[PDB]
RNA sequence: CGUGGAGGUCAGUGACGAAGCCUAGACCGUAAGGUCGGGUCGAACGGCCUCUAGUGCAGAUCUUGGUGGUAGUAGCA
RNA sequence: AUAUUGGCGAGAGACCGAUAGCGAACAAGUACAGUGAUGGAAAGAUGAAAAGAACUUUGAAAAGAGAGUGAAAAAGUACGUGAAAUUGUUGAAAGGGAAGGGCAUUUGAUCAGACAUGGUGUUUUGUGCCCUCUGCUCCUUGUGGGUAGGGGAAUCUCGCAU
């Protein structure tokens, strides 16, 4: 019965806002008063966000990821018969990434004949970003000796900045978990480890989900306790998948949909 | 007899018919050469049929005799054909003898293509491609549309730079 | 229970000390009442293999080229009794990198291509141990009588070697196998200064495709021989067998060279590892090798499992029985094990050691490492107080 | 972006439709401290709504609206003085009366920049 | 295949008088039945009706700009009806078959090659 | 297949028979079978369900979580199995309602009238 | 050529998204229309050989429902 | 034996599927209108479960903003899908007392545009369903089929791998 329905409920909620901030404007007036009543309801009365409610070695930096002693060279190549869009965030990543050659990859040289090429050329990673239509998907990262292997998933890429020669300082943001730390390492290793800090860039790599974002920033210090950035460099998303652990041969992770089930736990 | 099986499946039903956009018949009975249908060119109408077939990586020929419309279970009578395709074309035509022209040269024609489908080992020898084929199913189209959606706003990346930039360069003063 | 988990990213042995019940996941579960690091020789050293003799004795192998001897004993610290561990003896340099650097000229892919220890097993109450590398190495490591292991004799293979299993069911004899390498049988002398290969297997006859199918079987567990009449000339050693091609193969020799029973357990050629053996209701049916003690092949069920997250259960007949903790295991399996026959040792690159039992597909303890393990051995399973 | 904005939106409001689209598209684009100041003098007659007129009713729900979405602003922690109306919308309710919805999108104005050699 | 060149007569569609200034009335072609229409009397400058010089060359007909005919599939089976003829005709994935089932439809046409129409349909990498 | 002429195999009229079935009817409606072990020593299959007995959940998000019946809401053909319970926002605690067929009863709340209906179906307590 | 339902058939399609709805998207058919991609959706549906009919809309100062220009106009005594 | 649009109780349909079907799938012969006899509508669908949005905050109220539940609120008691007319905003384009249409083209915007990679003829080898030794088994006429144990390439392209 949709039309008793909608009078009864409608007066309800009518009804609930009148009786529920009328407490309140009694509550605002005994607060003018008491400061002290008020201190008492933060304390009880709590938001309860996602965050609140998540469901809860030196060998190893060098061994697997690159280090502060040499520049890591990174052989950034391409899905086969990849498109302008591809290209074009190639020169977006030869840009932030260190010393990349980019290499047109022309068919056949499996993945292991790669690897022969890359050891006696001396690469430290190998970077593939791939295309299923026009628009730019996946991204793979990969460690040459030994093997481990990030994917990556992209979402976002819009396009005021314009930046220097100047190499850029990193920041990275929420990364408790084991797992996310491994992936914090990647990006330790990947990005330069020269910070001019002249030249005023920051590249940033906040993860406060699952999802993680990186942008890039112009910082300018005020002396009464606050700075301002400007938006600058590619907006992204990413998302982790895999963690081959062999040079593709294993896996670690490998995101399904069994997760997004759990709406918390955070990798 | 096989003219009155004919007509009765040309109209009146062939339960096994495709008709294509371009008005073409298709019928998918395993056992035709053809893989349109006419007449004594689909395996139900014609009494005397032969065809060329495979089951594993052995390619045989199928044969049907008008001897055996009483018995269905033994219709096919089947020789495999060697390997190598000179001597398979021969082997061919000894059974070809003294038939049609039609199953002459379209058992030589099935037996050409259905080779050149073992260019499938060619794929699959110097496969080792990384792409493979991911489906997108619009549940999870919405899971890490919506997420990220929320994630960004509840991120404050501006906030979090402001806060490790100050507590950055006062610590590295 | 009490366990000595194998750690690679410290390199090191962490003991695990709990009950039945013990989950560091939930905080609000049972605890581990105490986590002890051992060892800690780096990365570069981290322990392939081991073995446990006694109740104050356990045989390790290192990746470094090292197999060490190390004492075990008990002291206190609710009223529990922790170990210690001292390297008595150790025999080095066992690895032979030049040979596996050399012949793989993309076998598959691997850019390092690491010599590590296939097996530690005791050749018969003994003190005699053998010891095997991927570079088809065999070192016959002796424990002497002053307490202090000695090197008989070095021998050698046909690389490359995955895994190698004795045979132990007297009704002295090995069998080998690796990448494009059959499973042949080798019969060792009791001097173990000679080998004689006995046997080596065919491959099956090719797929549809007319390609030769790929051979790569990953390990083997022996059967107790054939029954009835015994053919002369041909041998009588009924064994099984899991490749990295989904080939579940079963080889009666008395039957022939070829394998009677090719099965694929998955599609797709899925990579497969670590054929174990198990009954259905938890029972002991094994030697202490693991070798399953009938005559037959359809009482056999076995677990294995792939490289992408799952562990899998299998009979006789390649009929699939159920995966193995298909919630828990969010990474790898580096290794399994079937304890006692009722108990199910697990840990992979997702660093948690699962103790899963056998009868009932339940998950018993989970305990946090924080490094790769490689390998798990139970000592005891007798309740603290 | 969302991370630099706030807004407020009145649904199923008892005004004048016709009139409340005029003074949305008269405080457009115009910040916020300009904006609440304009329409303290368009009741006091100091200013006039674009022909020109005193629409006190309507201005009257466009500044609760705008005092509240500068409460939004603050709720999130936004800056107060670089303050702008981005997007005022407004369209027409289900009904005679003729009730009308508004929504409004405040949005900080980021300069903040510098450069070296 | 080796075609001849695909004349088309008339590009445009032919849509309906009238179906342009008022709303209600459809794009879809329909006769003006009225004695006094301009468009029924065929003056000039108004709208071209369909007739039937305007059919396509029998040869050529059905053609999409491949060469190829068009020819709906639903499964493997209805896939492996085109064994022999793949220059001829082509494989038109139908568009309520799942993500599922299309890998195993382009997996099998790839190798009897059979040019598939609508590829990448459903289908991310 | 239907051999009676008195069974009506039509849809509306079972639907309605359903949902406006009494209370008496709806206590055989919300049965719950019994678990293998049960089932070796009573010799029966399934019962009607009540409040002082315990289950075992099988199907649905709370899989293999075990309790005691709190009330069956005969009404909404439902039971409330108590500690299978949805926290809300506000701290407190709702049960969720589960359908019997989807239960597994571990362990009976024998009655008199109860172990007379065990005796009738063919049982041996 | 199309629509609702019936018999038969395609061991048809289908929560890995049916039907519907849009779409500066593509193809076919002279056309009636058919097919496909993209977006939105949430549970059934379609081709083929036949059957059956309450079957195809621009109009009827058409019926019903909804929405404009008139208009912030006449007006509020 | 026959009639039967009522009543009582069933069983059905090549029927209708919410502007249809009874006027009424729902607070329907109700709301309501007529002095009265009488006339007489509109109105179905949240979800699997209310888990119906706690709590902070903007306002006397009306509604918002943070935050959360759910697979999805891109399902909110204005609640499945959500068409068109029509309305606002934004972006693009055009506008000297008419626009929309047809033939043709330019400019601006924009979308398509191979997980296409061989084919043939020789040459290393290495395998097998190949040669060779020994077989076993289903059946119908020679022009059969399936399937083991060994060996062997110094003959053989017969096939497939390099």
């Amino acid at each position: 019965n949709k039309l008793k329905r909608q009078e009864i409920f409608a007066d309800i909620k009518h009804e609930k806002n009148k009786e529920r901030h009328t407490m309140r404007r009694k509550r605002a007036k005994e607060e003018r008063e008491n400061p002290e009543l008020r201190e008492q309801r933060l304390k009880e009365n709590v938001t309860q966000t996602i965050e609140n409610t998540r469901v809860y070695e030196d060998d190893l930096m060098r061994y697997f990821n690159s280090n502060s002693n040499e520049p890591p060279k990174i052989f950034l190549t391409t899905n086969v018969n990849a498109k302008k869009s591809a290209y074009e965030f190639a020169n977006i990543l030869i840009e932030i990434l260190p010393n990349v050659t980019f290499v047109k990859r022309k068919f056949g040289y499996k993945l292991k004949e790669i690897s022969d090429i890359c050891i006696k050329r001396n690469f430290t990673d190998i970077v593939i970003i791939n295309e299923d239509k026009k628009k730019v998907t996946g991204l793979t990262f990969i460690h040459l000796p030994e093997g481990p292997t990030f994917y990556f998933k992209l979402s976002s890429f819009v396009e005021h900045g314009r930046p220097t020669s100047h190499i850029p300082e990193l920041i990275l943001n929420n990364f408790q978990t084991r797992l996310g730390q491994t992936v914090g390492r990647l990006f330790q290793s990947i990005l330069p480890q020269n910070p001019d800090i002249e030249g005023r860039q920051v590249i940033t790599l906040h993860n406060q989900r699952d999802y993680i974002f990186f942008r890039r920033h112009r910082y300018v210090f005020k002396d009464n306790e606050r700075v301002g950035l400007q938006e600058l460099g590619p907006q992204f998303t990413l998302k982790l998948k895999r963690l081959q652990r062999g040079i593709k041969e294993e896996t670690e992770w490998e995101h399904k949909p069994e997760m997004d089930k759990e709406k918390k736990k955070f990798y | 007899s096989d003219e009155i099986v004919w007509q009765v499946i040309n109209q009146s039903f062939c339960s096994h018919r495709i008709k294509a956009p371009n008005g073409q018949n298709f019928c998918r009975n395993e056992y035709n050469v053809t893989g349109l249908c006419t007449r004594q060119s689909c395996p139900l109408a014609n009494s005397k049929y032969a065809t060329v077939k495979c089951d594993n990586g052995k390619l045989y020929l199928y044969m049907k005799t008008p001897e055996r419309a009483h018995t269905p279970a033994k219709l096919w009578e089947r020789i495999k054909l060697s390997k190598n395709y000179t001597k398979a074309l021969q082997q061919i035509d000894e059974h070809l003898l003294h038939w049609s022209k039609f199953f002459r040269h379209k058992c030589k024609q099935r037996f050409t293509k259905l080779t050149q489908v073992m260019i499938t080992e060619r794929r699959l020898a110097l496969r080792e491609e990384e792409r493979h084929y991911v489906g997108v199913a619009p549940k999870v189209k919405r899971r890490e549309q919506n997420r990220e959606r929320k994630a960004l706003v509840a991120a404050k990346i501006e906030k979090a730079i402001e806060k490790e930039l100050m507590d950055r360069l006062k610590s590295g003063a | 229970m009490r366990l000595l988990v194998s750690c690679v990213d410290s390199g090191s042995i962490k003991e695990v000390l709990c009950n039945i019940g013990t989950d560091t996941s939930v905080q609000s579960a049972l605890q581990p009442f105490h986590v002890a690091p051992h060892l800690a020789e780096g990365l570069k050293a981290y322990v392939d293999r081991m073995w446990v003799i006694s109740e104050d004795e356990a045989i390790l192998a290192r990746n470094s080229g090292v197999v060490e001897l190390v004492k075990i004993s008990k002291h206190l610290k609710p009223k529990f009794d922790i170990s210690e561990f001292e390297i008595t003896s150790s025999v080095s340099d066992l690895f032979d990198d030049a040979k596996l650097e050399s012949l793989s000229s993309k076998s598959v892919k691997r850019t390092k291509l690491v010599d590590g220890f296939v097996t530690l097993c005791p050749i018969k109450s003994n003190n005699t141990f053998v010891a095997a590398t991927k570079s088809g190495l065999l070192h016959i490591i002796k424990k002497g009588e002053d307490k202090k292991l000695i090197k008989l004799a070095s021998l050698g293979l046909k690389a490359p070697v995955e895994f190698l299993q004795l045979y132990d069911l007297e009704d002295y004899i090995f069998a080998y196998g690796g990448e494009e390498n059959l499973i042949k049988l080798v019969e060792i002398d009791s001097s173990f200064q000679s080998l004689k290969q006995i046997w080596e297997a065919k491959n099956v006859k090719n797929d549809r495709l007319d390609m030769r199918v790929p051979v790569w079987p990953m390990a083997l567990r022996f059967l107790e021989p054939s029954p009835g009449k015994t053919e002369k000339g041909k041998l009588n050693y009924q064994f099984a067998a899991i490749t990295r091609w989904s080939h579940l193969t079963k080889y009666s020799t008395q039957h022939g060279r070829k394998p009677f029973a090719q099965i694929d357990l998955l599609p797709n050629r899925e990579p497969l590892s670590q054929m174990e053996v198990f009954d259905a209701k938890g029972e002991n049916v094994v030697s202490s090798l693991g070798n399953f003690q009938s005559e037959t092949f359809n009482e056999l069920n076995v677990i294995t499992t792939d490289y992408k997250k799952n562990v899998f259960k299998f009979d006789g007949n390649g009929r699939m029985l159920g995966k193995v903790g298909r919630d828990d295991i969010t990474g790898s399996s580096t290794y399994i094990h079937v304890h006692d026959g009722k108990y199910l040792l697990q840990g992979g690159l997702d660093r948690y050691v699962r103790i899963f039992d056998i009868k009932t597909n339940k998950m018993l303890v989970k305990v946090y490492v924080g490094s790769r393990i490689n390998f798990i051995v139970m000592l005891d399973d007798v309740e603290i107080e | 972006n969302p991370a630099k904005s706030a807004s407020a939106r009145g649904s199923y409001l008892r005004v004048s439709f016709k009139n409340t689209r005029e003074t949305a598209q008269a405080i457009n684009g115009w910040e916020l401290t300009k904006a609440q100041k304009y329409l303290e003098q368009v009741l006091d007659h100091q200013r006039a709504i674009p022909k020109a007129r005193w629409p006190a009713k309507s201005v009257k729900f466009v500044q609760g609206l705008l005092q509240n979405a500068a409460a939004n602003a603050e709720a999130k922690g936004l800056d107060a003085t670089k303050l702008y109306v981005s997007h005022i919308q407004v369209n027409q309710a289900p009904k005679e009366s003729s009730p009308s919805h508004i929504e409004l999108v405040v949005t900080e104005k980021e300069e903040a920049v510098a450069k070296a050699a | 295949l080796p075609h001849p060149k695909i004349v088309k007569k008339h590009t445009k569609k032919f849509k309906r008088h009238h179906s342009d200034r008022y709303h209600r009335v459809a794009e879809n072609w329909r006769k003006q039945k009225g004695i006094d229409s301009v468009v029924r009397r065929r003056f000039r400058g108004n709208i071209s009706q369909p007739k039937i010089g305007y059919g396509s060359n029998k040869k050529t007909k059905f053609l999409s700009p491949s060469g190829h005919k068009t020819f709906l599939v639903a499964n493997v089976k209805d896939l492996e009806t085109l064994t022999m003829h793949t220059k001829t005709y082509a494989a038109e994935i139908a568009h309520n078959i799942s993500a599922k089932n299309r890998v195993v439809i382009l997996a099998r046409a790839k190798a009897l090659g059979i040019k598939v129409t609508n590829p990448k349909g459903r289908l991310a990498l | 297949a239907k051999q009676s002429l008195d069974v009506s195999s039509d849809r509306r009229k079972a639907r309605k028979a359903y949902f406006t079935a009494p209370s008496s009817q709806r206590r055989v409606l919300l049965s719950a079978p019994l678990s293998k072990e049960l089932r070796a020593q009573y010799g029966i299959k399934a019962l009607p369900i009540r409040r002082d007995d315990e289950v075992l959940v099988v199907r649905g998000s709370k899989k293999g979580q075990e309790g005691k019946i709190s009330s069956v809401y005969r009404l909404k053909f439902a039971v409330q199995v108590d500690k299978v319970t949805k926290e809300k926002v506000n701290g407190a605690s709702v049960p969720i309602n589960l359908h019997p067929s989807k239960l597994v009863i571990t362990k009976l709340h024998l009655d008199k009238d109860r172990k007379a209906l065990i005796q009738r179906k063919g049982g041996k307590l």
